[PDB]
RNA sequence: GUGAAGAGGGAAACAACCCAGACCGCCAGCUAAGGUCCCAAAGUCAUGGUUAAGUGGGAAACGAUGUGGGAAGGCCCAGACAGCGUCGAGUCGGCCUGCGCGGAAGAU
RNA sequence: GAUGUCGGCUCAUCACAUCCUGGGGCUGAAGUAGGUCCCAAGGGUAUGGCUGUUCGCCAUUUAAAGUGGUACGCGAGCUGG
RNA sequence: GCUGAAAGCAUCUAAGCACGAAACUUGCCCCGAGAUGAGUUCUCCCUGACCCUUUAAGGGUCCUGAAGGAACGUUGAAGAC
């Protein structure tokens, strides 16, 4: 399984033999298990958890009874997490990061920045035209779509200018710097998908 | 044909198990088992062995059938060796149970777990002896431990069958 | 391997054999007249 | 006087359950696509689902002859450049044994609405259970 | 000869090919070419064969113990042919022919 | 009673008769490194000098600097030598 | 390649068995139930009277107005709207 943190923001831990790590750190609270999906009941298996603290005002009569059932206090949102073969976990846990005390490498999955409606040089890279050269309106437009009668249409996938971030991002195989099982925090090197405060899934990492 | 009109003779010990096309032959060396191709009969002393009817193959098949319990029989009564020899400075063999340690030149070493049915020992670093009762298996053993290095065609160096003719030629 | 159309013994040590609707000549005495159909 | 029309609204469509093992494919899918139709019914309306419910059991145990559990290939286009995607009769067994039945009977029904609607009333199974014992299948010999 | 100046049915689609020349109406019948497992009207028709290549459903010289049929030979229980005198039954490769096989690489 | 044209730029997409990388047989294959043929289309596959050039030659790279199809792909996308 | 007949031999193949590549199917990442074949699981909410006529998934009234949603406002490392 995973846990469910918080980007704090990005800082660096400075090594005694003079080597600056940038991290990202991660408020990883406890993951309160809200129910747990078995073959019989949902065909797979699974953990739902919460994590952090919702007001009683936002959530909903819905969303409390499910909360209630676990015997739970509702957090922020709920995630799943499949089970290994061996995995058990049982309604009302509460999954500290602790749970990366050994763990070398993690995936982090958030959404990443939205940049809204992204041209194609900011998008998929293209090439700018010339700026000059005689150019006519045409510096940063993507230039030819396709061919000419063979095939007479646009490809599907064809790059082209549209919403670009705002979307799931899975960094993959970051090293864990600490785990600081006391202040809720997972150091990892490197940068992790979205903005300061976006809600970060953690994984051990799937590739070693 | 010529080779299934000769019914295989039971030796004593090497009890005989037919039934449908499935036929089962236990010895003193062991209990093999064959399904046999739907175009054959078998016919219980001595397997005789002969076509089956609504078949066009059958003689084919009946003679395959024949090749195969003979030597089932010779495999639970005689059993089968094989026997491979290694060529080449500093190439050696010695087993440690069912795995064969083969050092063979590699900057590795390599270990062939030896499939159950088949014993195998090295009389000295430079031979192994495979003992079974399936000749398919024990000529498989033998196939997969010579794949390791193939006897190559200037000094001869690699893992051959101990029979084996390995053609050297000159170097240009 | 030589693949060509035109498949034949090239000595008495060459056999034919077809091996999957494969045409091939087989040598136990000469590598060189291996030979497939194709 | 005026020939005979079904009407969708009083047609009398039966539950049939069809065993599939050992069956030809080919074979199989012309009987079913002909009792999806209603063809067997002398009510048939070429503009009226006139035809039966049927169950297809153990479809994981059709049999085709010659090299086709191999060499049948099924094609699809997945609508992307470059997405024509195949995979043999064995490997449509191993994934998605249902929908070699399916597609076989597919084929042979009619194009367009009432095809597709008479399609629906076909259920293949992978194995020899089904959900329908409510519907009460009479055993069907093809 | 047809199209042009000709509809209808067949050849997937297809002026010019095949069948056939539309005065009008019919919720009758018989046929033509072409067809009769499902799409799709009619044989999952009958009898005897061939093919195993999905050949059928693209492609030549040429290549090959694929496989069927026919005629005729060589050698052979004075032991042939293959394997190692032994061994006990056929063997050998030309001919003609049917159907297949390789030869066979292209762009949404 | 108009189907815009060479070359470049931008953006491509497919074929495989494969340039590289992968697998393999033969070699007049000791090794290294080749030659040749078979399989393989996943991905990758120079920058400059000169010239409108494509190309080519030249310089210097690269694992490699593939060959073709796409209105000799692409001017209601740019350029206009 | 193994075993192995047809074809007393031989033969990787006919029966059977084993290897074998960046191609293929997975494994990795993202979308994804309009997957109309519209799936699953968990939780939450509503437990009134009444009369017609075309007695039927018929129609209307009086009362009721849930969960939740939307709207509005303050807005956002979300955003052309
Ligand atoms: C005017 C016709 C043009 C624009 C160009 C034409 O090229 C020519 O005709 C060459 S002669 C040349 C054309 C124009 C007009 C006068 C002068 C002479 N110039 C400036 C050209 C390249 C073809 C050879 C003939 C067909 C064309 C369509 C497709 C094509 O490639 C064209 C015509 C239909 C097109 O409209
Ligand atoms: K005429
Ligand atoms: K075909
Ligand atoms: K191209
Ligand atoms: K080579
Ligand atoms: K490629
Ligand atoms: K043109
Ligand atoms: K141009
Ligand atoms: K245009
Ligand atoms: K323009
Ligand atoms: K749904
Ligand atoms: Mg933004
Ligand atoms: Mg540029
Ligand atoms: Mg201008
Ligand atoms: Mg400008
Ligand atoms: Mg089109
Ligand atoms: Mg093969
Ligand atoms: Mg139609
Ligand atoms: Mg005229
Ligand atoms: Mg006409
Ligand atoms: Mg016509
Ligand atoms: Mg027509
Ligand atoms: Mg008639
Ligand atoms: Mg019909
Ligand atoms: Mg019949
Ligand atoms: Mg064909
Ligand atoms: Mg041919
Ligand atoms: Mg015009
Ligand atoms: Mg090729
Ligand atoms: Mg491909
Ligand atoms: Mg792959
Ligand atoms: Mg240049
Ligand atoms: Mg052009
Ligand atoms: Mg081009
Ligand atoms: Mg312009
Ligand atoms: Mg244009
Ligand atoms: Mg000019
Ligand atoms: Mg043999
Ligand atoms: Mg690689
Ligand atoms: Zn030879």
């Amino acid at each position: 399984i995973g846990l469910v943190g918080k980007k704090v923001g990005m800082t660096r831990i400075f090594t005694e033999d003079g080597v600056s790590i940038p991290v990202t750190v991660i408020e990883v609270e406890a993951n309160r298990v809200t129910q747990v999906k078995d073959l019989a009941n949902d065909g797979y298996r699974a953990i739902q958890v919460t994590t952090g603290a919702k007001k009683a005002n936002r959530v909903t009569k819905p969303e409390a009874g499910h909360f209630a059932k676990a015997g739970v206090e509702a957090g922020r949102g709920l995630w799943e997490f499949r089970l290994a073969e061996g995995e058990e976990f049982t309604v009302g846990q509460s999954i500290s990061v602790e749970l990366f005390a050994d763990v070398k490498k993690v995936d982090v999955t958030g959404t990443s920045k939205g940049k809204g409606f992204a041209g194609t040089v900011k998008r998929w890279n293209f090439r700018t035209q010339d700026a000059t050269h005689g150019n006519s309106l045409s510096h940063r437009v993507p230039g030819s779509i396709g061919q000419n009668q063979t095939p007479g249409k646009v490809f599907k996938g064809k790059k082209m200018a549209g919403q670009m971030g705002n979307e799931r991002v899975t960094v993959q195989s970051l090293d864990v710097v600490r785990v600081d099982a006391e202040r809720n925090l997972l150091l990892v090197k490197g940068a992790v998908p979205g903005a300061t405060g976006s809600d970060l899934i953690v994984k051990p990492a799937v590739k070693a | 044909s010529r080779v299934a009109k000769a019914p295989v003779v039971v030796p004593a010990g090497v009890d005989v198990k037919i039934n449908g096309q499935v036929i089962t032959i236990k010895g003193k060396n062991g209990e093999l088992t064959r399904t046999l191709n739907d175009a054959v009969e078998v016919k219980h002393n001595t397997l005789t062995f002969g076509p089956r009817d609504g078949y066009a193959d059958g003689w084919a098949q009946a003679g395959t059938a024949r090749a195969l319990l003979n030597s089932m029989v010779i495999g639970v009564t005689e059993g089968f060796t094989k026997k491979l020899q290694l060529v080449g400075v500093g190439y050696r063999a010695a087993v440690k149970g069912n795995v064969i340690n083969l050092s063979l030149g590699f900057s590795h070493p390599v270990d062939h777990q030896l499939p159950a049915g088949i014993t195998a020992e090295c009389p000295t670093q430079t031979e192994i002896v495979l003992k079974g009762a399936d000749k398919q298996v024990i000529g498989q053993v033998a196939a997969d431990l010579r794949a390791y290095r193939r006897p190559e065609p200037y000094k001869g160096k690699g893992v051959r069958y101990a029979d084996e003719v390995v053609r050297t030629k000159e170097a240009k | 391997m030589k693949v060509r159309a035109s498949v034949k013994k090239l000595c008495r040590n060459c056999k034919i054999v077809k091996r999957d609707g494969v045409i091939r000549v087989i040598c136990s005495a000469e590598p060189k007249h291996k030979q497939r159909q194709g | 006087m005026k020939t005979f029309t079904a009407k969708p609204e009083t047609v009398k469509r039966d539950w049939y359950v069809v065993d599939a093992t050992g069956k030809t494919l080919g074979r199989l899918a012309t009987e079913l696509a002909r009792r999806l139709r209603g063809k067997h019914k002398a009510e048939y309306t070429p503009h009226v689902d006139t035809g039966d419910y049927i169950i297809v059991l153990n479809a994981d145990k059709v049999a085709v002859t010659g090299n086709k559990r191999t060499d049948k290939v099924y094609y699809h286009h997945t609508g992307h450049i470059g997405g024509i995607k195949q995979a043999t009769f064995e490997e449509m067994i191993a994934r998605r044994p249902e929908r070699v039945i399916e597609i076989a009977v597919k084929g042979m029904l009619p194009k367009g609405p009432l095809g597709r609607a008479m399609f629906r009333k076909l259920k293949v199974y992978a194995g020899n259970e089904h959900n329908h014992a409510a519907q009460q299948p009479q055993v069907l010999d093809i």
